[PDB]
């Protein structure tokens, strides 16, 4: 599940971590193997994944035009 | 009156989460921005009331 999460925080969503076009990354529902108290910290953890996905989607899309927008995304990957 | 009869080590793990600042915990269920201990928690020892006492202090934290 660890390596499962470390991909979800990379930009690849799966069955455990569903993806929604409006809200963002979030856990699907309760899982028997894991505890029912963790279902919160992950949701607190995904508030970060949603940022990286919405980042890289915009970075690729390049969207508006102009060099100063191209370079901004070019630098946005460095930080 | 029924009670959940939680184990002992489980409490410390829950207490650590309260210290962390996470919400939605099986213990210390807040209602109005004020964390508050549940009512059915009991250990084999500690007569069901001292537990409500010791947790009440950590809740204040």
């Amino acid at each position: 599940m660890i390596h499962e999460l470390l991909l979800a925080l990379s930009g690849y969503p799966g069955s455990i971590f569903t993806w929604n076009k409006r809200s963002g990354l979030q856990v699907s529902q309760d899982f028997p193997f894991l505890h029912p108290s963790e279902t919160s910290v992950l949701n607190r953890l995904c508030r970060l994944g949603t940022d990286y996905i919405r980042f890289t989607e915009f970075i690729e899309q390049y969207t508006l035009h102009g060099i100063y927008l191209r370079a901004f995304c070019t630098g946005l990957d460095s930080v | 009156d029924d009670r959940v009869l939680v184990t002992e080590t489980q409490v410390i793990r829950e207490t650590l989460w309260l210290l962390s600042g996470v919400k939605k915990l099986f213990i210390f269920q807040l209602i109005d921005g004020k964390v508050t201990v549940r009512n059915n928690i009991i250990v084999t020892h500690l007569t069901h009331s001292c537990l409500r006492s010791v947790l009440e202090q950590i809740a204040a934290y």
